[PDB]
């Protein structure tokens, strides 16, 4: 027989959702602890096994957490079968402020032209938003708002902010809001340009965006990957995003 | 072209990760790589110990070419954090999206 692990506690850095969990080994090779978790809500428990005493992950904090760790021994310490230990068990959940639906609502983000993030919102006093991402020493309070009280957010430059989870809480003073997405898959782009008939031609918009990140699409409708074969729009296609916003489309 | 053989990688994991109806390889685990350089290899390296799913085995056939040398299952070369297992579907996904960036930074090796 084993004991489960001690300490067992989730952790919030206070980086939007994301969370590390903890643990201090067990008592009495090496060993093994498997770790199963999952926003409650959720049917399905996330699982891993380390041989850390701790392990961190994006959280929907809209929501509550739980989790559950039994250390684990391989057969080799035990020279038997595989020991293991009984389910240690921890939650973490926001305290709720404020009464929900005094909670922002319509949030609504775009990364236009993988450039510049906006964030808008219609409320239910004044509202905060805050983000971050892993890079940053902390969370970060937008600067540039966009009033109207705030409804919405221009964001600073991003740097090396796409391809990993982005966060965002609303606050106010009430009811916060938690937000998590990944930038590459927010992104309108800008209409292409530079049209010109020989099979036709035109070119990559003015952006940050390479050429094999697009995918055109053509109403004179059709869709295509090159940009030959009149009005077309834009998309980042699936090798670059995993979703994506039209551009607007051109000038005939 | 350069970028083919990442082209067809990701869309083979994109593939295997929308049409997996049951949980990829029976949620067999396989340790965690470090997202970064020659990971490639750290990738196959891992993955290669999943024996008896076929749902992966284009994958590593194309992880293969990727790599420089040969890998077998059981050898860690450039597999350098090996402290952590998840769970297969995990992995792919963690890889197809480490992959996509790599494609839209224009690397193609
Ligand atoms: C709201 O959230 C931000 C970001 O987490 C935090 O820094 C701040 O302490 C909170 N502010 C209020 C007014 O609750
Ligand atoms: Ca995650």
């Amino acid at each position: 027989k084993v004991n489960p692990p001690q300490d067992f506690e989730i952790v919030d850095p206070g980086y939007l959702g994301y969370l590390y969990l903890q643990w201090q080994p067990p008592l009495s090779c090496t060993v093994e602890y498997e770790l199963k978790y999952r926003n409650i809500g959720s049917e399905t428990w996330k699982t891993i096994i380390t041989k850390n005493l701790h392990y961190k992950d994006g959280f929907d904090l809209n929501k509550g957490i739980e989790a559950k760790i039994h250390t684990l021994l391989p057969w080799q310490c035990t020279n038997g079968s595989e020991v293991q230990s009984s389910w240690a068990e921890t939650t973490y959940w926001i305290s709720p402020q404020g009464i929900p639906e005094t909670k922002v609502q319509d949030m609504d983000c775009v990364y236009y032209n993988w450039q510049y993030l906006l964030c808008s919102w219609k409320p239910g006093t004044n509202y905060n938003l805050f983000y971050w991402y892993e890079g940053l020493d902390h969370a970060l309070q937008c600067v540039d708002y966009i009033k109207a009280q705030n409804i919405g957010c221009r964001f600073p430059y991003l740097e090396a902010s796409d391809y990993k989870d982005f966060y965002i809480c609303v606050n106010g003073s009430i009811r916060s809001s938690y937000f998590t997405f990944q930038l590459q898959n927010i992104v309108k782009p800008l209409p292409p340009v530079y049209l010109t008939f020989t099979k036709l031609k035109w070119s990559i918009p003015l952006g940050p965006i390479p050429a094999r990140c697009f995918d055109y699409e053509i109403e004179i409708t059709a869709t295509v990957e090159n940009e030959t074969y009149f009005v077309v729009r834009s998309k980042v296609n699936i090798y670059c995003s995993d979703d994506g916003i039209w551009s607007e489309w051109s000038d005939k | 072209p350069p970028s083919t053989a990442l082209r067809e990688l990701i869309e083979e994991l994109v593939n295997i990760t929308q049409n997996q109806k049951a949980p990829l390889c029976n949620g067999s685990m396989v340790w965690s790589i470090n997202l970064t350089a020659g990971m490639y290899c750290a990738a196959l390296e891992s993955l290669i110990n999943v024996s008896g799913c076929s749902a992966i085995e284009k994958t590593q056939r194309m992880l293969s070419g990727f790599c420089p040398h040969k890998v077998s299952a059981g050898q860690f070369s450039s597999l350098h954090v090996r402290d952590t297992k998840i769970e297969v579907a995990q992995f792919v996904k963690d890889l197809l999206l480490h992959l996509k960036k790599l494609f839209r930074e224009g690397r193609f090796n």
